């Protein structure tokens, strides 16, 4: 009958969805590797998807997936065991050389533009009109670590024009030189600004800017990657 | 076995329990204590269940069904074949739930990332077990929790529904559903907004944040943000199971007569109570 | 211990954003309205400008026509007293015509009639918007996504009030206007079917509905979760992928062996949530034109 028919048909219909859907989902990180990077010879019931290609906003060009995938950077890791599916340690400084939870990804190294072209995340002395609404403003308030010395002091915050948005806290170290720091890893007490992922002496090794009024989205990987590791690798110097 | 980007955060570390000792992946699965807590009670879950098969005499899972005790043995324990091998696998199903919620933060650990997933989920862990295990142990037996079966616990379902009238009159129920229509709303629209601007018309550009922002003041004359719609999401989801769970644990405990009824506090204010006409005088 | 960013620990403002142009015609957008700081600690602040053609404003007047409709029947009902109103305001109920006059607009405005005069309202209120949701993604050329994913609403609602009304060949099969009314209906509908959840619609319908809030759960909180590194920048993760994509994808692969990308997320976000209406809406299709107790059709399936 009408009703059996209807739903014999929905459930064909769901396996093709099911399907489509999970080809869509393959156009990163595929085909799986070894360990080594060769080909894995496995790869499951799915084929990988006819490519698809992005014009990107403002003549940056184009973006194919799937596209040849490669890390263009290197990798400080060896096996720690003679079979797969073990852990790889770090073979320096995770923090360093951007390990693990210290990661990051070689992004393009411009900055992420808005719709109209400009630069997304200004500095707020360099972008008009912004300030400060509600909440404590943090510009001025001295910067502490996990141990609990102070590294620095916040002397500006980096705003998301478009979001109206704080993202970064651009903060002065003893040198005189600044890092940002993402707001999301940050407690904006009322006296301090507290940081819990890095210990004061690692904030030296923040990875810095090449243009004080921008950041590149290579830049704030490097960064966020940088911070964000240190909840792993720092905690010989986190107290409470 | 990984993906072309994998290595580089397979590193060791981040396990709450046991060291190194079970710090490994099988294929794409991480394993860590919990993974191993998982199996166990898990496999032990299946087994008990498909031994409470034989008890029954079926082989067909739109059959099979493992019920509670009845009201007789109240919040003590039950034999096997009636009732006790629902209290032993209901230890087993909450001892994986946990177990997968905790592996879930040692993952979290590793990757450096935030606690927000395993937080979600033990929203869903409360769900249940307000169901078969708050509800009963207020109400005074094992016997008030659902069966695990694919029909017999929808039956449960309309059956503790109707003991109370039509059960739309739960009021905790009423903004729980409000939660889950509105949750599918938000849904739907984070999900068309994001892809109409990846996958524009023709060979136009690629959007950009701005038109998202834009299309919504346009249309509704407001826009909450990237950071904004993941906030109300997650939100909306998790406030549509703590209504839920509310809803739940009032009805047969502080309140048991029928739900339509309880609406009496309202049209018997004092202030208009006997007023003529309307409905209701 | 760490910020969790469900609300901002400081907001920022600056000059109210008047958008993006493309197309769009300018002489219909508003004025930039305040900045709600209440609404900023969570979402934006800005309640800024609408855009407001000749479409959303047949919209606004048929949508408040059908909203007046019901709202001075309901008064006609409590006598025109102000205390009655508002005691008695989820048990006033606007309902359709009786099975007498059938699919015919002859009915009296105390029998019917007052019910279609809302109805028409609603329809044209409902139509209008949604080509408006259309007609606003062009402008900026944009897919139509929205559009799409709308329609699957309008379906459900389609269904309930006017496909399914003329297939049984009465209005009296539709949906009462009344907070306690409609609702009373649903559970109605339900035992004059031999229970729905025997419809094996209705139960994929709630699988999705189930889905949709797990679904965003999950991926609210996984956003959240790699926001550290910006994972709310999704449209340019897409383009150019960070590690907040990364790490998002890998805490998934190894919990249940499988994940998305930054973009087909949101393909999955779009379909579950889309299809607790599609499904939801064949199942109530059929509910009377050709099953007529979803107990029986279940034991001979057919
Ligand atoms: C399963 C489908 C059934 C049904 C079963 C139920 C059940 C079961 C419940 C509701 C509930 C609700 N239903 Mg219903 N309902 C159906 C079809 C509808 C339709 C329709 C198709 O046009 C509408 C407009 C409503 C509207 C409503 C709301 C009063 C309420 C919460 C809705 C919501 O959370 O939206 C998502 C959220 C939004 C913010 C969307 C925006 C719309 C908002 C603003 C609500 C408008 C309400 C209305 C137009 C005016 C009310 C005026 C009064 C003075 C309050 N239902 C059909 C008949 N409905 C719940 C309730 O608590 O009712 C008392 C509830 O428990
Ligand atoms: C939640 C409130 C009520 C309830 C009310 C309803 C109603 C009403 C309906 C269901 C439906 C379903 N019920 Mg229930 N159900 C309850 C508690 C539970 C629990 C539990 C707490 O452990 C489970 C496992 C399930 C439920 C199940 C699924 C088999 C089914 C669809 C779920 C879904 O698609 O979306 C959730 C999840 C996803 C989309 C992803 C995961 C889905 C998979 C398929 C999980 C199913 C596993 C199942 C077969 C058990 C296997 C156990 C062992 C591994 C062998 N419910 C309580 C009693 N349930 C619908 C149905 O399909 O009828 C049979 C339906 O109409
Ligand atoms: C005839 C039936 C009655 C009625 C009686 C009840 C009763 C009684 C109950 C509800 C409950 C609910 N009702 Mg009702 N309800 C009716 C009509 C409606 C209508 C409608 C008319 O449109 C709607 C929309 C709803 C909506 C709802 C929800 C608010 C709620 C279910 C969600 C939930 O609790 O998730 C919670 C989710 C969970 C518990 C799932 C947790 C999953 C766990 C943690 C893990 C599972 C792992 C799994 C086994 C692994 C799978 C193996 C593989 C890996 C896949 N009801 C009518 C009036 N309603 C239920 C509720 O509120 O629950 C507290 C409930 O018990
Ligand atoms: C006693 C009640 C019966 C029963 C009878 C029904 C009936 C009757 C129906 C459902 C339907 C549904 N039921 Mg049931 N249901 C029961 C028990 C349950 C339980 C449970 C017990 O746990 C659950 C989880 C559900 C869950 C659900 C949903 C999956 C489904 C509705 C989807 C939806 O989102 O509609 C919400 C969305 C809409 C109605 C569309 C809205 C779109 C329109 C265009 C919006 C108009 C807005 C307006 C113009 C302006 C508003 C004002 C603003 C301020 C602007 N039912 C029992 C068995 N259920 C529906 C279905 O899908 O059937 C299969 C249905 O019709
Ligand atoms: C797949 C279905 C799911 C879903 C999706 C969905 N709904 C949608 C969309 C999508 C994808 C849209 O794009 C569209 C939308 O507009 O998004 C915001 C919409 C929409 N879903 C809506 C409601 C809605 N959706 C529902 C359900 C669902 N929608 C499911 C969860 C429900 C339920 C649960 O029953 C409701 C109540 C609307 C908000 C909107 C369509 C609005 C519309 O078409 O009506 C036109 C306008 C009016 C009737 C307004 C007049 C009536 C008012 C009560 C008066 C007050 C208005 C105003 C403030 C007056 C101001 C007057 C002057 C002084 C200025
Ligand atoms: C805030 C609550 C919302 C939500 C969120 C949510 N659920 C989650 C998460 C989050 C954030 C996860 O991280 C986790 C996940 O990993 O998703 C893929 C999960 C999860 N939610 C799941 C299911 C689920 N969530 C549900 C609901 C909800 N989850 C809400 C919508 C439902 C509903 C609506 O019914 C279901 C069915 C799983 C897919 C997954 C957890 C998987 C897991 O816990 O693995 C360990 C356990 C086993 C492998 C099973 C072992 C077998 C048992 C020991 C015995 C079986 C007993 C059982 C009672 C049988 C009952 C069957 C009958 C009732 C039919
Ligand atoms: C990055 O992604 C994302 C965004 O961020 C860029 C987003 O924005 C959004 C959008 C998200 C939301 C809007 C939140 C959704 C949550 C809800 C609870 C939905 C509630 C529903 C509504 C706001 C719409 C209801 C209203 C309707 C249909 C009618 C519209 C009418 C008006 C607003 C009033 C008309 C006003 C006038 C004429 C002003 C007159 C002024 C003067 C005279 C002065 C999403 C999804 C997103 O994913
Ligand atoms: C933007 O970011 C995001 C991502 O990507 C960047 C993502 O991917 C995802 C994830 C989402 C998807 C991939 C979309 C599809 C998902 C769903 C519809 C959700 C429902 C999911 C399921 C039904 C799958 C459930 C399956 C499970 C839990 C796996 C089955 C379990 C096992 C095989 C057992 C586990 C094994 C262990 C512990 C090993 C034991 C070993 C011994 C030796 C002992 C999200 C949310 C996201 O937001
Ligand atoms: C404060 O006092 C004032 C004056 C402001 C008034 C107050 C307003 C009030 C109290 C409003 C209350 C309204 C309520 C509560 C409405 C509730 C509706 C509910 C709860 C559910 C709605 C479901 C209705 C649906 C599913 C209707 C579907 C209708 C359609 C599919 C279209 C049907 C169209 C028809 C019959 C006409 C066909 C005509 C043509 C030519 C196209
Ligand atoms: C193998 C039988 C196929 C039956 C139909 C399956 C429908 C596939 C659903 C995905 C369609 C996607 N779309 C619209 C983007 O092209
Ligand atoms: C509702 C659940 C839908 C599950 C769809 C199928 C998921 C498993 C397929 C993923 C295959 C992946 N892998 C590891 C080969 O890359
Ligand atoms: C209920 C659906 C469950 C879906 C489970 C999907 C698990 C996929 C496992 C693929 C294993 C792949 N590998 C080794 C290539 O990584
Ligand atoms: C986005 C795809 C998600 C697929 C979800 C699959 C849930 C299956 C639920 C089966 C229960 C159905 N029923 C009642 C019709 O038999
Ligand atoms: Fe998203």
């Amino acid at each position: 009958d009408l009703a059996s028919l209807a739903i014999y048909s929905f459930w064909i219909f769901l396996a093709g969805l099911i399907y489509y859907l999970q080809t869509e989902n393959m156009r990163e990180g595929y085909p799986l590797e070894n360990e080594d990077g060769t080909p894995a010879a496995n790869q499951g019931p799915f084929p990988l998807p006819k490519p698809k290609t992005f014009i990107l906003p403002h003549g940056r060009g184009t973006l194919t997936v799937p596209g040849p995938e490669s890390e263009d950077r290197p990798i400080a890791l060896a096996r720690t065991a003679v079979s797969e599916g073990f852990p790889h340690a770090p073979t320096g400084d995770p923090m360093k050389d951007g390990v693990g939870p210290a990661s990051w990804v070689a992004r393009r190294d411009l900055p992420e533009l808005d719709g109209h072209g400009h630069n997304k995340i200004k500095p707020m002395k360099a972008a008009a009109g912004f300030h400060v609404s509600a909440g404590k403003n943090p510009i001025g308030l001295p910067v502490r670590g996990c141990d609990l010395e102070i590294a620095g002091k916040v002397v500006d915050i980096w705003v998301d024009i478009p979001e109206q948005m704080a993202r970064f806290l651009e903060v002065e170290l003893k040198d005189g030189s600044t890092r940002l720091l993402p707001m999301q890893m940050v407690k904006v007490q009322s006296n301090r600004v507290h940081v819990n992922a890095l210990s004061s002496d690692l904030f030296a090794g923040i990875p810095t800017i090449k243009s004080p009024t921008e950041v590149t989205l290579l830049e704030e990987d490097k960064i966020c990657g940088y911070v964000a590791g240190g909840l792993m690798y720092a905690a010989p110097k986190r107290k409470s | 076995a990984l993906l072309s980007f994998e290595r580089k955060y397979r590193v060791p570390g981040g396990t709450l329990v046991g060291g190194n000792l079970f710090d490994f992946w099988v294929g794409p699965f991480y394993v860590g204590f919990f993974g191993v807590a998982t199996f166990f009670f898990a496999a032990l879950g299946i087994i008990l269940i498909a031994w409470s098969a034989v008890l029954q005499g079926t082989w067909n899972p739109q059959l099979i069904s493992v019920y509670p005790p009845a009201l007789e043995y109240g919040l003590g324990g039950a034999p096997l074949a009636k009732g006790g091998l629902w209290q032993i696998i209901t230890i087993c199903a909450t001892g994986a739930f946990v177990s997968w919620a905790l592996r879930e933060v040692e993952i979290c650990r590793k990757l450096g990332i935030g606690y927000h997933i395993p937080f979600a989920f033990a929203f869903a862990i409360l769900a249940y077990l307000t169901l078969v295990l708050f509800r009963p142990v207020m109400m005074g037996a094992w016997g008030y929790a659902f069966p695990y079966g694919i029909w017999t616990h929808l039956d449960w379902v309309s059956n503790t529904g109707y003991t109370y009238g039509n059960f739309h009159y739960n009021p905790a129920h009423m903004i729980a559903i409000s939660f889950f229509f509105t949750n599918a709303l938000a849904l739907a629209l984070h999900g068309a907004l994001v892809l109409s601007a990846a996958n524009p018309e023709k060979g136009k550009e690629m959007r950009t944040y701005d038109h998202e922002d834009t299309f919504f003041r346009d249309l509704v004359g407001y826009s909450i943000g990237t950071l904004g719609i993941h906030r109300l999401g997650l939100l909306l989801s998790l406030s549509a199971v703590f209504f839920s769970a509310l809803c739940m644990i009032i009805t047969g405990t502080i309140w048991f007569d029928q739900w339509v009824d309880w609406w009496q506090w309202w049209v018997k204010l004092p202030w208009w109570a006997n007023i003529p006409g309307g409905i209701n005088g | 211990a760490e910020y969790q960013n469900i609300f901002s620990q400081v907001q920022v403002r600056g000059p109210a954003d008047l958008g993006m142009t493309e197309d769009v015609n300018l002489a219909n957008r508003s004025g930039v309205g305040p900045f709600s700081t209440l609404l900023g600690w969570f979402g934006n602040a800005q309640l800024g400008p609408i855009y407001l053609g000749s479409l959303g404003v047949l919209s606004l007047f048929s949508g408040l026509m059908w909203f007046f409709t019901i709202g001075i029947w309901f008064w006609y009902q409590a006598g025109w007293n102000p205390a009655v109103f508002l005691r008695d305001l989820f048990f006033f109920s606007l309902e359709p015509p009786a099975p007498e006059y059938g699919l015919s607009f002859a009915a009296p405005l105390k029998e019917g009639g007052l019910w279609l005069i809302a109805s028409f309202f609603m329809f044209v209120a409902v139509w209008s918007w949604w080509g408006r949701t259309y007609l606003r993604a062009q402008a900026l050329g944009m897919g139509k996504h929205t559009a799409w994913a709308f329609l699957s609403a309008i379906w459900l609602w389609m269904v309930l009030g006017f496909i399914r009304p003329i297939l049984m060949g009465s209005w009296s099969e539709a949906v009462p206007y009344g907070i306690f009314s409609h609702l009373d209906w649903t559970n109605n509908f339900s035992l004059v079917h031999g229970n729905l959840f025997y419809n094996p619609f209705h139960g994929l319908s709630i699988a999705f509905l189930y889905g949709s809030a797990l679904l965003f759960a999950m991926h609210g909180a996984t956003i959240l979760a790699v926001s550290r590194f910006g994972g709310e920048r999704e449209l340019e993760q897409i383009a150019d992928r960070g590690t907040a994509a990364e790490r998002a994808a890998l805490f998934w692969r190894w919990t249940m062996g499988f994940n998305a990308t930054m973009e087909g997320i949101h393909r999955w976000a779009i379909w579950m949530a889309v299809l607790v209406t599609l499904t939801g809406g064949i199942g109530i299709l059929l509910s009377g034109t050709v099953v007529d107790n979803w107990y029986v059709w279940g034991q001979n399936h057919g």
